[PDB]
């Protein structure tokens, strides 16, 4: 009855996520460890010209052992004030033992099943 | 301020939103065209375990691009992604005469699912690139493509790696699905 929902919050797992400048295809920041681990937000690296580029296309990668029927995706841009993004996406079915990945063209990520909340990442700014 | 901000992201604003599904034989190619899509396959390519969802910008229209792992195991999944579907994408590696009849049998089984009812179906014969791979004529023919009746096709050759032909198949299918 919840058995089931400790079964999917067990076998998620948000790999990697990334940073790419769409005008060109380039990675310009990636990371693939500490995503939704406890403790202090992991950050990285992404050379500050991000907001020279007119688009950019965040990319997750995430597999999951349970098989879920209605797994979506809710992203919101986080610096304080007034906010900055919104981001929904419904991917419906998910196939057991499987490894997805989601990519949006142009930082807290929460992920769900109906309305149970499977997993939550935090990461955080390199304009470096 | 200035009129052509407003009016630009009003029109983004009005833009359709388009489900397109793409599916095939795994190795068929069906990841690397959705990359060269964006341009960027900087060789980080394996078999895909799930699926590969892009939400891309073209033509008018704002498409959400389901690439579907097609090696044996995850096949029976495909009808999971069937609902709401405006375009149905068959990638096909023409130099893999070998399994041009799986090919054709799980095509097939498509065409007939009540769920695709009114897809528009494009055929990608890709992997054209090739020393000695099929022509879209022969693919044409060996997929049995004009014995299909209830929904709207066309086949196109094309080259995923170079990104050759890839345009003028996802254009008309566009603008099939805008007939409606
Ligand atoms: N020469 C050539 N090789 C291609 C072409 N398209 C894909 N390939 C190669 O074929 C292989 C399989 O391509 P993918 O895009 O991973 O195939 P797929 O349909 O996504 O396969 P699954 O993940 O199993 O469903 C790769 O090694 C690509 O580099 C093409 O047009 N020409
Ligand atoms: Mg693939």
């Amino acid at each position: 009855k919840d058995e089931r929902a400790r079964e999917i919050l067990r076998g998620f797992k948000l790999n990697w996520m990334n940073l790419r400048d769409a005008e060109t295809g380039k990675i310009l920041w990636q990371g693939t460890e500490d995503l939704s681990v406890p403790g202090v937000e992991h950050e990285a690296r992404v050379p500050k010209k991000i907001l020279k580029c007119k688009a950019v296309s965040r990319e997750l990668n995430f597999s999951s052992t349970e098989q879920m029927e209605k797994f979506r995706l809710e992203q919101k841009v986080y610096f304080k004030g007034q906010c900055l993004e919104e981001w929904f996406f419904e991917f419906g079915f998910v196939i057991p033992n499987s490894t997805n990945t989601w990519q949006s063209l142009i930082i807290e990520t929460k992920f769900f099943d109906d309305d149970l909340l499977v997993s939550t990442s935090r990461v955080r700014l390199f304009y470096v | 301020s200035m009129g052509l901000l407003t009016i630009l992201k009003k029109m983004k604003q009005k833009e359709r939103e388009l489900r397109l599904l793409m599916l095939g034989l795994d190795n068929a190619g069906k990841t690397t065209i959705l990359k060269k899509f964006n341009g960027e396959d900087v060789d980080t390519i394996s078999p895909t375990l799930g699926f590969n969802i892009k939400t891309l910008e073209h033509r008018g229209f704002k498409l959400n691009i389901w690439d579907v792992g097609g090696q044996k195991s995850l096949r029976s999944y495909w009808r999971n992604y069937f609902e709401s579907t405006d375009g149905l994408i068959w990638v096909v590696d023409s130099a893999d005469r070998q399994r041009m009849q799986d090919c054709q049998r799980e095509l097939q089984s498509l065409l007939v699912e009540e769920r695709l009812a009114g897809a528009t179906l494009l055929i990608f014969a890709n992997k054209q690139d090739l020393p000695g791979a099929l022509s879209c004529n022969a693919i044409q023919e060996a997929l049995e493509l004009d014995s299909i009746r209830s929904h709207h096709w066309r086949i196109q050759g094309c080259s995923a790696v170079t990104g050759e032909d890839l345009l003028p198949g996802i254009d008309w299918l566009l603008d099939d699905i805008s007939s409606r």
